Formats: structure tokens, sequence, C-alpha cells
């Protein structure tokens, strides 16, 4: 909630 | 010529979030400037209400590529826009193969 961002990386 | 129309320029995090949420289409991506790392772009795809941000920077070798998790193999390219065409591969690119570009100009 109050956060629509993951800023993750490419898992492929 | 390096034609990047998907690059609306520099926008805040709140801007990119609502931008992809507006289109209301899973797989919608956009090119925004990193508000933390200058000279680096950020491709974000809206999925599950969560905007997945990915850092895209060119290597010292001159090849274009994106960040990779510790244990994943990333392929190199020779163009910034080419990354989009190569990422359009299901289960062979990102959380979702880019499909609907969200540029700031024409709908």
């Amino acid at each position: 909630r109050k956060s629509l961002t993951i800023y993750a990386q490419v898992q492929k | 010529m390096d034609a990047v129309a998907v690059y609306h320029g520099k926008i805040s995090r709140e801007t990119g979030e609502k931008l992809l949420l507006a289109t209301g289409l899973d797989g919608s991506y956009l090119l925004r400037d990193s508000e933390s790392v200058p000279g680096v772009y950020c491709l974000c795809v809206l999925y599950h209400g969560y905007i997945y941000t990915y850092r895209v920077s060119q290597t010292e070798t001159g090849s274009w590529s994106a960040e990779t998790a510790p244990g994943v193999h990333k392929r190199y390219f020779r163009k910034i826009k080419n990354l989009i065409s190569a990422f359009q591969k299901p289960d062979q690119g990102i959380v979702i193969p880019l499909q609907y570009p969200v540029e700031k100009k024409s709908s």
C-alpha cells in the first residue's frame, strides 16, 4: 500500500 | 538515428505510476529518466497494479543492456530501442514482453 513500485531486476 | 518516442523525458515516480495506470493495459511500458542515477533510463511495465521498474544503462563496451539479478544471464544489444524489440519475447525477456508503449504526445 502507498507504494506502486518494486524496482526489481530482470529474472529472465 | 536512435528514435525514442517512448521517452517522455524526466518525470517523478508518482508520474510514471499514474501514467501506466491510466492506460489500463497490462504490459504497458514507458521510458523515464532515473531520478537517482543520471544518464540512466528506466523502463517500467504495469502489472498487478504494481509498476515494475527496470534500470537500463549502456556498458563500457558500448553495448546496450539492462540490470540483471545475482544469478541470471543477460544478453547484450547494440541499441537502446533494440532492447524493446528483444524484450518482446514472452518468458524470455521481463515480467512481461513490452506491448503497449506509453509516450507523452499522441494517444
